[PDB]
Formats: structure tokens, C-alpha cells, sequence
């Protein structure tokens, strides 16, 4: 119930859950999922709870020429977790965070079942 | 020494029919007096202006002309129509000197709507393609306003700026670079490259060379990374000039508590 | 004399001008930035106010007064469209109130073959003859004839 | 660029009797001529090589009768801008050939007034080459 | 900037003094008229005469065709006309208009006119569906009639070239000009019109060596250039491009660019002065007669530059001489195959490097664009310089990561992410480059074959092609090779093995490597790897797939074209053409995958 904890609570004020625990240890690194000043810029950390892993989306939608809208992420997996949801930000307008999320379950007594690679297109 | 009232009312005399060129342009220079010390100002007493100076315009005399645009660029802000001046206008523009012309983009600038604008552009096209610089150098400052207004749509103008890339005059090379700046200024990259532009490059009328200075830094300012190659290079350059402020300029920011390379900067100081 | 040509930008009253005024006309575009030219016809000292009228200044086109005179006006006689009603009887009305005090001498232009529909209707129409009124008179043109200029300066050149 | 917060033609008798703000950030007519008060005042009838007020640059020409003034930030080069403030010193001079005075204004008011415009316009320095300028022009 | 351009000495004749030449448009013959007499009219494709005629021995100064009405008019200093339908060559008619030495025609194309100037200080008209009447005539002279041009643009309304160095331009009712101006201080020896109809300049010519542009609606001589090397017999107004073309009294070719007017270039076929021009009004291929014969040149590229989106947006820039201001389409909407569609609106750039290529990334994304011999690459969406440098030539390296460069020397550097990839640093004897998954260097005749990361030569097929299209994962790969294409397989481990065991060929590259699996013996319009399946056009303007063994041609197209992109999903191919009007043909991907995987034996 670490740091990242603190953020399993933060992720919480949602309530589109399909299962979170309690945050167990968080990202060694947080990544950006866009590169350096994209036409979007996404800079993302992963969460993991006893139960769930929440990956929650930091972000800049970066062009003046774009909001984006109808905003959900996509996650397509290889070494398991149980694919629950996609988050969409409903909205995101230039130079600014939202959330988007996307969501898992792990397993955890499989040979082969949390650390995993994720594929993921922006709608 | 004398007093606006009396004036106000009477400038519009040398639009009564009155005939002695001289009369009128003292009286102008009053008003402009007034108002240089310091004057209020308004539109219904403009309007009435604005018929009034109208008439006037048989006159050759090219010194009318130019008591002419003063008053007019005394306009600008508190600006009231283009229009009538279109013909105006064209009629420096297609005027045979040049000096004309550099007048009145001058008033317009603060001022203008955007619409006109397009054909006034070609006439920018013009201004931009002439050899004597001067004018063209008139058609800049205007442009900055226009800035102030917007300017953008300028931008897309840069393909005119890169045939006047070509620069040969000094002064003049200065510049077009001021104005280029600013608009790469908005874009680290090309300016990247644009240094690569001057790379090959040396420079005419050297107040270039300043205020690339200060640019040149700026990227490498942040650490647009290596001082090494590029920068030494400028400054050997920069070093070796009996432009001495730009010596000066690149000495003058390289304060370095450690000395960079402390060494150097000595004989450039022992100069100093 | 401030004469006041008047019409459009567009109607190609400024190449008559020139036509007469230099010799050399100019495109069917009057003026946009205006013409102020002198002419001496007779050897007598005339200024002459060009309008492409358009539109907001022609709103505006009252926009000046002092020394008025004399009109020019020019319509296109074959213009089938913007020349009466409203228009037109607005115009000269207002015109003939606000300056009482100048001939309006209407000049009707590129009449090549005329494309108007009748050179008397319309005469009527204008009230031409609601004259009891300043000299007047109704002139027929084609720019490139220039079918009745010299008289309408000639008779005008008359006191 | 745009150098000239503003430019003062001066007497000796601290008054100004040109100015064009080439910019103002403080309004007023009057509060440019407070400011003359201390500071030409202060400085009257004498000049320097340098002088700053608060991180402006202060420069200028004078002459025993007269003063002119240029303004702009001390935050830059004092070698162009003197180089220009000579410019304007000498063209002006030049073109007069002679020392402004008091009587010079009167002498004749309009040139001012032309000279002012056409060598910086609001703020910035269009023309020059005095020499050039002042064949240049005469008309 | 470079002549990285096209220029082709298109065709040749080396003859005489070959005073006038005059287009046939409407198939591309041209007429030319000698200071022999006798006149030719070629088929210059294959330098093939279509019909000669003597319509005098006299040197014959005047030509046109009359291409609406079908026949060729002729007239030659017998001061008579003589008609042929050209039809044949069969002679109309014949009768006398101007009675002296008749300098030149100029035509109303859309009325039914013929307009001639001559010498006798006449300018005539006569009507031809009055049957060669003299309707009107045209005077206001002062010395021969040298020139007529018909602005054509105002057919209408023309202009009039003398010697005694002046200009009257003419409207109908002026059978005079409406004025006559002062131009040269020499004598004005043609007029001449500005291709747009936007805007209008004139050129005019003089062998005094200065030029002057004239705007005709201010009236005014814009402005006056100088600079040159000898008399100029002409220069002209480039109608493709923006530049000038300067010709003398010596038949020198100076070029100032139009927009530069530095000068571009020299070039000499010291085939002495240039007593005539005709030009392309498709813009491209320009006649100039010359003593020493004539020569043709052509100097076009095929496209622009653009790339598409499978989004859907073939962002192009330009249009063929526009600013690269333009950019753009996402569109928004559906229609029949046959029909036509709309266009979305918002420019992005306005560059100034004038390109030929555009590149998309491996994902569209990057594009890497290059001109004036520099690569602008872009961030696009970004509208931001991805990048730039100097060419020569290039590979991306496909996988959307890399590029190669050849160096304007010729001597290979590649660089990723700006850093040199030296492992692979072979730098032989070339030809030209090619990426893909696996490399190419071409050279020697040959086509040779690299690994990725360190060189290896591992194959060397006969020959060089041109082109190389790499299916989609590679894997079968469609080079283009003149007529005659071949279709390929890469098999991997034998390399692995052969590569561990190392002991190899590579003379030859190693020939334990690829395989030759069947070709097609190919003409190319422009071709497609829809993955490894070789959708191609041809240029006989069918398209085609090849497909099972079997090649079908989904459709034959007008004319061959450019294939605009089939966005899969929509299973539709957008056919493009260069002229921007878009048409699509769905198909669907499946079914060919359909036949591929079942004869793959994968049936179910």
C-alpha cells in the first residue's frame, strides 16, 4: 500500500472499475507514450495494486490544431493479465492533462501473467 | 508662442480656395506642433478633416506630397478610411519615385482591415523584388505593425524573403534578418539549419552580425549542444573582427566562473 | 468647378475620362481611390470628381459639399438593372435637395446598341421633365462612340 | 529594434520642445515631461559617455544652446547606438551645417519635423547615410 | 540551384536557318518554315515526317494549323495563301491577301479568325468562314509589319510588334491600336504573352540586350533587365516553370529564372540565333529554329510530391508550381466508381525548396522530401521540419527508422538518427541505392545485394533495373526493369548457416540466398505491392494485378495514370491523376488473399 498506494487511491475518485486492490509498488519509470513533443504528447505511468493494474495516462495533447475527443486507449497483450477495459478522456484540449486509463487484472499464480507488452493505438 | 483654437479653425483655409503653397504648409506645420508638444484628438473634427484635405489634389509639387503623408501617418491608430486613398495610394505606388510610396505603407500599417490586403500584397511583391532597398526597406517597418495587428499572414510570405535572401546592401541585410527571426524565432529547427544558411555566409551590413550574436547563443544558450565545432568557429570568427563590440559580444557571455577556457579569453580581455 | 462624375466602380466611366480627359481612357473599373483632375475646356478651370462608387463610400458619397456645381452623372444607358426605381429616384432626389445649386446633366453611357428599353420611358421616369428645373439635359452615350460628350461640355461651357 | 522608447529635442533651458514617444509605457505628455525635469535638468548642460537610468540606456547628443535625446534599454551596445546617435547628430548637423540653436528651431520648424520622421519612425531607425540622407533629401 | 533537371534534347534535326516553326497540338505535329523554301512538318517522336509540302522556294515566313477547322494554313511570300486541308495535305484554296512579304498570323481560336500582320505596314483580317474575306483591316502603321500576337487571353484584344521600335495594342473598335506606346530603343521585334491569365507581361524582344516587362493594366514597363552576353535574338517566358529563357544573336542560352532572374544557366548548340519559338501550351516542350538545324528539348517530372495517409489524406504540396501551401484531405464523404468527388480545404507549408520527391515514413508518418538536392523531412502533422541536408540518393530504411545517403561525391555515409552506420561500409562502384529490407547498391550493371548491418554480397542478379518495389514485409519483391519485370524469393537461413559457417561467394553475391521464382515480361505505368501481390499498371493504361498466374486488368484506365491508393479498409483504390480529381474502385482485398491463401492451400 506504497506510495503508488496513494495513487491507488487517486484512481479511485472514477468508479468505471472492473477491479483495483490496493497499490502494491508503482512504474519503475513512467514512459512517454508519445515521444518528444508529438502532434500529441503522452507521457504515461503504471500503477500495480494487489489485485488490478491501472495504467493511467499523463498527458498534452499537444497541438494548438487539435483537441482530441472520443478519446479511449487501447491495449492489445502477449504475458498475461485479464483484459478488463479501455479509457477514453473524453476530452483532451492542447497543453493539457486528462486522464485516460486503461485497465487489467493480474495474475498471479500462472507461469507467465503480469509483466506483459501492450499494443496500443490512440482513437 | 502661438496657440491651436485659431489654427483648427483656419487650417481648412488652405482648403478654401487660397492659393500660396506656403501659407498652408506653415499652417500644417502648427497643427503639427500642436500636437507635438501634445494635442487632443477627434473624429468629428477629423471628419470634417477628412473632407476638407481631400480636395486638394491637383497639386504636382512634390514636396506637397510629402507635407501630405506626414499628416496622414499623424493618422494611423486613431486611423479613419482607406478608401479614397486607394487611388491615392496607387498613385505613389505607380509614381514614378519611389519616395512615395515608402509614406504611405508607413500610415497604413497600425491602421488596416484585413481584406484590402490581398491586392495590396502584390504591391508588397513589388517592394520586396526592388533593388533600391530603400523603399522595400519602407515596405518592412510597415509590416511589423501590420504585426502588431497580426503579421501572419505575412508569414506566408517567407518564399519572398528567401529571394531577397540575397542580400547585398548592409544596412539592408540587417534587415531582413531582424524580421526573418522573428519568424523562425517561432521554430528552433530550421533556424538550426538557417545557421547553416548564414554557414555559408559572411555579412554586409554587420549589425547582422549582432543580432545573429545573440541569437547564435540563444540556441546554443540552453546547450543547444556542442559550443565545440559550431560555436568556435563563430568565434574565431568573431575574435578576429575589428568590430570590436562583436568580439565584445561574444566575450562579454561567456562569463564563466571556471574559465571554459579561460585562456583565451585573456588575450581577447588584454585587447580589451 | 466641382463637377461630380459619379457611377460605379466597374461601370467604365473612368475610360471615358481618360478617354476624354487625356485623349486615353482606363479600365471599366471606376475609381476606387478616386479621381480629383483638372481639365480646362474653353480654357475655363474645372475640377472633376471621379466615383467607382462603390458601395460604402457611395453611402458616403454625399461625404463632401463646399464649391458644388455641376454633375456629370453618369449611368449606363443600357444598364437595365440598377438604373430607376429606389435607386435612382433616392440618388437624384436627395442630390437635387442637398444641392440646389448645380446643373445635373446626366450622362448615360455605353449605349453601343442601346440595350435599355425605351430611351423615353425612362426620361419620364427620372422626371425629366418634373423640370421647371436647373439646366437640364438628358444625354445619350457609348463610351466608344463617345455619342454626345463635346456638346454636353459644349453647351455646358456657356456663361 | 524598436531602440527608441522615445527621442526629446531639447532646449539648454531643460524644455523639449520634440518629442515622439516612439513608445510610451508611462502615458502622458505630461509624465514624459516630469521626467525631463529631473533628468535633463539633473543632466543640463552637461553629457557623458555612458549614462544609465535603471538598466535604460540613456543617450544623446547636445549642443551648448541645445539638447537632443535618444532612449532606449541598457541592457546593449553602446558602440552602434552611439554610432547612431551620432548619426542623427551629425547628419542633422551637416545638413545643416550649422548649430542648432534655440534660433535654429525657429529658424526653421518645419525641418524638424521632417527630420524627425525620417530617420525613425515611432521607434526604430528606417533611414540614414546623412550625407546620403541629407542629398537625399532636400525636398 | 542545381540542374538536377530535366532537360532532354528531345529532338534533333541539324538543317538550316529555320525561320518559323508553328505547333499542331491536337496530336503533337509540328510545322517549321526554311530559309530553303520549302517547309516540313514532322512527327518528331520518331523523327518521322508527316508531310513536307514546297508551297514556295522562297524562304516561307508564316505557318499555322488550323486545327479546329481541320486544315493547315500556309502562305508564302508569293504573297499568297495557299490552304490545305491538312486533312491529306489536300489544297483548298489560294488568293492574295497582303501583297508584300508576310511576316506573321496570329489566329482567334475560339471566333473563327485569322489575323496576319506584313510588311506591306499592313495588318489584315480576313474571315474564313466567309471564305478568306478580308474583313477588316488593321492599320496604324509606321513601318512593315513584323509581328502579330493575339493575346490570346483576350483573343480579342492584341498587340503589335515594330521595329521602329513600337507597340500599339488594339482593341476592335481601334482598328488602330487603342495606343500605340514606346517601347525599344531598338526596335520591337515581338511581342509576346504572359501564359496566366491572372496576371499579364509581356516580353518582347531586342537584340540590345536589355528586356522589359510590361504590366498592361496599371500600363506600365514593370521593370527592365539587364545583365547579358550578346544580343538577344529572343528570350521567352518559361510557361512550365519560372524562368526566362534568353537566346541571342549567336544562339546563346542564357536562363534566368523568372522568380531568380539570376542567372541559371548557359548552354550553347551553337546552332546559331533563335529565329523562332514555338512552345508547348501543355508547357513542357519547347521548338526554337536555330541555323545550324533546330533541336527539341523536354523538361518535365510526372507529379508532384505528395504521399498519402491511409487515413486518407494525400497531403501533396504545390499543385505543379504553387507553394507547397496546401496540404491536405481527409475528405468526408461517398460516391459511384465512375463519378467524381470533393476536396477538403487548409493549406499547410509554404516552403520554398522545389522538390521531385516525396517519401512517405514507414507509417506515412515522416516524410522525407527532398529539392533543390537538400531533404526537407517532415514533421508533418507537426508541419515541422522533421529534417534536413543534402542529397544525392536514398534508402529509408524501411523499417521506418533509418535512411541511407549517397553522397553527391558517391561513396556511402548512412545515417541513423544523425549518426553514420559504418557497419555496412562498402562504398563499390554504384548506380543507385536502393533500401528496402534488403539492401541493394546497384552497380556495375548489376543489381548487388547487402545485408543490413554489415554488408554482404548476397546476390548479384544479370542486370540493372530501375526501379525496386518490395512487397509488404518484403518478402516478394517486384523490380521493374524496363519491359521485363521479375517477381522474387529471399530465403533466410541458408544465409544463417552459410554466414556461420562462413567460406562464401559474393562475386556473385552468394548464391545461397534467392531465388528466381517466375517474371513478367513488363511495361510499368506505375505498379503496386499490395503486400506481395503485384497490382501493377501498366503503361498501356490497363491496370492489372497479377494475380494467380493470371494478370487481369481490373480496368483499363483513359490514359495510364497514378495510382492514388486503395484504402484497404474501404477496399477501394483511389486512382489519381495529377490534375487533382480522384476516382476510386473498391475492390476487396480478401478476395485476392482469398486465392492466395487456398492455392497456399488454405482452403478453409
Amino acid at each position: 500500500a506504497t506510495r503508488q498506494e496513494i495513487f491507488q487511491e487517486q484512481l479511485a475518485a472514477v468508479p468505471e472499475f472492473q477491479g483495483l486492490g490496493p497499490l502494491f509498488k508503482s512504474s519503475p519509470e513512467p514512459v512517454a507514450l508519445t515521444e518528444s513533443e508529438t502532434e500529441y504528447v503522452i507521457r504515461c505511468t503504471k500503477h500495480t495494486f494487489s489485485d488490478h493494474l491501472v495504467f493511467q495516462f499523463d498527458c498534452t495533447n499537444t497541438l494548438n490544431d487539435q483537441t482530441l475527443e472520443n478519446v479511449t486507449v487501447q491495449m492489445e497483450p502477449t504475458e498475461a493479465y485479464e483484459v478488463l477495459s479501455y479509457v477514453p478522456a473524453r476530452s483532451l484540449p492542447y497543453n493539457q492533462p486528462g486522464t485516460c486509463y486503461t485497465l487489467v487484472a493480474l495474475p498471479t499464480e500462472d507461469p507467465t501473467a503480469v509483466a506483459c507488452t501492450f499494443s496500443c493505438v490512440m482513437k | 508662442h502661438l496657440e491651436k483654437s485659431a489654427v483648427l479653425q483656419e487650417a481648412r483655409v488652405f482648403n478654401e480656395t487660397p492659393i500660396n503653397p506656403r501659407k498652408c504648409a506653415h499652417i500644417l506645420t502648427k497643427i503639427l506642433y500642436l500636437i507635438n508638444q501634445g494635442e487632443h484628438l477627434g473624429t468629428t473634427e477629423a471628419t470634417e478633416a477628412f473632407f476638407a484635405m481631400t480636395k486638394l489634389f491637383q497639386s504636382n509639387d512634390p514636396t506637397l506630397r510629402r507635407m501630405c503623408y506626414l499628416t496622414i501617418k499623424e493618422m494611423s491608430c486613431i486611423a479613419e478610411d482607406v478608401i479614397i486613398v486607394t487611388s491615392s495610394l496607387t498613385k505613389d505606388m505607380t509614381g514614378k519615385e519611389d519616395n512615395y510610396r515608402g509614406p504611405a505603407v508607413r500610415a497604413l500599417c497600425q491602421i488596416t482591415d484585413s481584406t484590402m490586403l490581398q491586392a495590396v500584397e502584390r504591391y508588397m511583391k513589388q517592394a520586396i523584388v526592388d533593388k533600391v532597398p530603400s523603399v522595400s526597406s519602407s515596405a518592412l517597418v510597415s509590416s511589423l505593425h501590420l504585426l502588431k495587428c497580426s503579421f501572419d499572414v505575412v508569414k506566408r510570405w517567407v518564399n519572398e524573403a528567401q529571394e531577397a535572401a540575397s542580400s547585398d546592401n548592409i544596412m539592408v541585410q540587417y534587415h531582413a534578418l531582424g524580421l526573418l527571426y522573428h519568424v523562425r524565432k517561432n521554430d528552433r529547427l530550421a533556424v538550426s539549419k538557417m545557421i547553416s544558411k548564414f554557414t555559408r555566409h559572411g555579412l554586409k551590413s554587420p549589425f547582422a552580425y549582432c543580432m545573429m550574436i545573440r541569437v547564435a547563443s540563444k540556441q546554443l544558450e540552453e546547450e543547444d549542444g556542442s559550443r565545440d565545432s559550431p560555436l568556435f568557429d563563430f568565434i574565431e570568427s568573431c575574435l578576429r573582427n575589428k568590430h570590436e563590440m562583436v568580439v565584445y559580444e561574444a566575450a562579454s557571455a561567456i562569463v564563466n566562473l571556471p574559465g571554459c577556457s579561460a585562456k583565451e579569453l585573456a588575450p581577447a580581455v588584454s585587447v580589451l | 468647378m466641382r463637377i461630380l462624375m459619379v457611377g460605379l466602380d466597374g461601370a467604365g466611366k473612368t475610360t471615358v475620362l481618360y478617354k476624354l480627359k487625356l485623349g486615353e481612357v482606363i479600365t471599366t473599373i471606376p475609381t476606387i481611390g478616386f479621381n480629383v483632375e483638372t481639365v480646362q475646356y474653353k480654357n475655363i478651370s474645372f475640377t472633376v470628381w471621379d466615383v467607382g462608387g462603390q458601395d460604402r463610400i457611395r453611402s458616403l458619397w454625399r461625404h463632401y459639399y463646399r464649391n458644388t456645381e455641376g454633375v456629370i452623372f453618369v449611368v449606363d444607358s443600357n444598364d437595365r438593372s440598377r438604373i430607376g426605381e429606389a435607386r435612382e429616384v433616392m440618388q437624384r432626389m436627395l442630390n437635387e435637395d442637398e444641392l440646389r445649386n448645380a446643373a445635373w446633366l446626366v450622362f448615360a453611357n455605353k449605349q453601343d446598341l442601346p440595350e435599355a428599353m425605351s430611351a423615353a420611358e425612362i426620361t419620364e421616369k427620372l422626371g425629366l421633365h418634373s423640370i421647371r428645373n436647373r439646366p437640364w439635359f438628358i444625354q445619350a452615350t457609348c463610351a466608344t462612340s463617345g455619342e454626345g460628350l463635346y456638346e454636353g461640355l459644349e453647351w455646358l461651357s456657356n456663361s | 529594434l524598436y531602440t527608441v522608447k522615445a527621442i526629446l529635442i531639447l532646449d539648454n533651458d531643460g524644455d523639449r520642445l520634440f518629442a515622439k514617444y516612439y513608445d510610451d509605457t508611462y502615458p502622458s505628455v505630461k509624465e514624459q515631461k516630469a521626467f525631463e525635469k529631473n533628468i535633463f535638468n539633473k543632466t543640463h548642460r552637461t553629457d557623458s559617455e555612458i549614462a544609465l537610468l535603471e538598466g535604460l540606456t540613456v543617450v544623446y547628443k547636445s549642443s551648448i544652446d541645445l539638447y537632443f535625446y535618444v532612449i532606449g534599454s541598457s541592457y546593449e551596445n553602446e558602440l552602434m547606438l552611439m554610432a547612431v546617435l551620432n548619426c542623427l547628430f551629425d547628419s542633422l548637423s551637416q545638413m545643416l551645417r550649422k548649430n542648432v540653436e534655440k534660433r535654429a528651431l525657429l529658424e526653421n520648424m518645419e525641418g524638424l519635423f521632417l527630420a524627425v520622421d525620417e530617420i525613425v519612425d515611432g521607434g526604430v531607425i528606417l533611414e540614414s547615410d546623412p550625407q546620403q540622407v541629407v542629398h537625399r533629401v532636400a525636398l | 540551384m542545381p540542374l538536377r533537371l530535366d532537360i532532354k534534347r528531345k529532338l534533333t534535326a541539324r538543317s538550316d536557318r529555320v525561320k518559323s516553326v508553328d505547333l499542331h497540338p491536337t496530336e503533337p505535329w509540328m510545322l517549321a518554315s526554311l530559309y530553303n523554301g520549302s517547309v516540313c512538318v514532322w512527327n518528331h517522336e520518331t523523327q518521322t515526317l508527316v508531310k513536307t509540302f514546297e508551297v514556295c522556294d522562297l524562304p516561307v515566313r508564316a505557318a499555322k494549323f488550323v486545327a479546329r477547322k481541320n486544315w493547315v494554313v500556309t502562305g508564302a511570300d508569293d504573297m499568297q495563301i495557299r490552304v490545305f486541308n491538312y486533312n491529306t495535305l489536300e489544297r483548298v484554296h489560294m488568293f492574295e491577301a497582303h501583297s508584300d512579304y508576310i511576316r506573321c498570323i496570329a489566329v482567334h481560336p475560339t471566333q473563327p479568325f485569322i489575323l496576319t500582320s506584313s510588311d506591306d505596314m499592313l495588318i489584315k483580317l480576313w474571315d474564313w468562314d466567309k471564305k478568306w474575306s478580308c474583313s477588316q483591316v488593321f492599320e496604324g502603321h509606321t513601318h512593315y509589319v513584323m509581328q502579330i500576337v493575339i493575346n490570346p487571353k483576350d483573343n480579342n484584344q492584341f498587340a503589335s510588334a515594330s521595329l521602329d521600335r513600337t507597340i500599339k495594342v488594339w482593341q476592335l473598335g481601334s482598328s488602330s491600336p487603342n495606343f500605340t506606346l514606346e517601347g525599344h530603343e531598338k526596335g520591337v521585334n515581338c511581342i509576346d504573352y504572359y501564359s496566366g491569365g491572372d496576371k499579364p507581361y509581356l516580353i518582347s524582344g531586342a537584340d540590345d540586350r536589355l528586356v522589359k516587362i510590361w504590366d498592361y493594366q496599371n500600363k506600365t514597363c514593370v521593370q527592365t533587365l539587364e545583365g547579358h552576353a550578346q544580343n538577344v535574338s529572343c528570350a521567352s517566358f518559361h510557361p512550365e516553370l519560372p524562368i526566362i529563357i534568353t537566346g541571342s544573336e549567336d544562339g546563346t542560352v542564357r536562363i534566368w529564372h523568372s522568380s531568380t532572374y539570376r542567372l541559371e544557366s548557359t548552354l550553347n548548340y551553337g546552332m546559331e540565333r533563335v529565329w523562332c519559338v514555338a512552345s508547348l501550351r501543355g508547357s513542357n516542350n519547347v521548338a526554337l529554329g536555330y541555323d545550324e538545324g533546330s533541336i527539341i528539348v523536354k523538361l518535365g517530372r510526372e507529379e508532384p510530391a505528395m504521399s498519402m495517409d491511409a487515413n486518407g489524406k494525400i497531403i501533396w504540396a504545390k499543385h505543379s508550381e504553387v507553394q507547397q501551401a496546401n496540404l491536405k484531405a481527409m475528405g468526408d464523404t461517398e460516391i459511384k466508381d465512375g463519378e467524381r468527388l470533393p476536396l477538403a480545404v487548409k493549406d499547410m507549408g509554404s516552403c520554398e525548396i522545389y522538390p521531385q520527391t516525396i517519401q512517405h515514413n514507414p507509417n506515412g508518418r515522416f516524410v522525407v522530401v527532398c529539392g533543390d538536392g537538400e531533404y526537407i523531412i517532415y514533421t508533418a502533422m507537426a508541419l515541422r521540419n522533421k529534417s534536413f541536408g543534402s542529397a544525392q540518393e536514398f534508402a529509408w530504411a524501411h523499417d521506418s527508422s533509418e535512411y541511407a545517403i549517397r553522397e553527391s561525391n558517391s561513396i556511402v555515409k548512412i545515417f541513423k538518427n544523425f549518426k553514420e552506420k559504418k557497419s555496412f561500409k562498402p562504398d563499390f562502384g554504384a548506380e543507385s541505392i536502393y533500401g528496402g529490407f534488403l539492401l541493394g547498391v546497384r552497380s556495375v550493371n548489376g543489381l548487388a545485394f547487402y545485408d543490413w548491418e554489415n554488408t554482404e554480397l548476397i546476390r548479384r542478379i544479370e542486370i540493372q533495373p530501375k526501379h525496386i518495389f518490395w512487397s509488404d514485409s518484403g518478402e516478394l519483391v517486384c523490380i521493374a526493369t524496363e519491359e521485363s519485370f521479375f517477381i522474387l524469393k529471399y530465403l533466410s537461413e541458408k544465409v544463417l548457416a552459410a554466414q556461420e559457417t562462413h567460406e562464401g561467394v559474393t562475386e556473385d553475391g552468394i548464391e545461397d540466398a534467392f531465388e528466381v521464382l517466375g517474371e513478367i515480361q513488363e511495361i510499368v505505368k506505375t505498379g503496386l505491392w499490395v503486400g506481395d501481390c503485384f497490382i501493377y499498371t501498366s503503361s498501356v493504361n490497363r491496370l492489372n494485378y497479377y494475380v494467380g498466374g493470371e494478370i487481369v486488368t481490373i480496368a483499363h484506365l483513359d490514359r495510364t495514370m497514378y495510382l492514388l491508393g486503395y484504402i484497404p479498409k474501404d477496399n477501394r483504390l483511389y486512382l489519381g491523376d495529377k490534375e487533382l480529381n480522384i476516382v476510386s474502385y473498391s475492390l476487396l482485398v480478401s478476395v485476392l488473399e482469398y486465392q492466395t491463401a487456398v492455392m497456399r492451400r488454405d482452403f478453409s
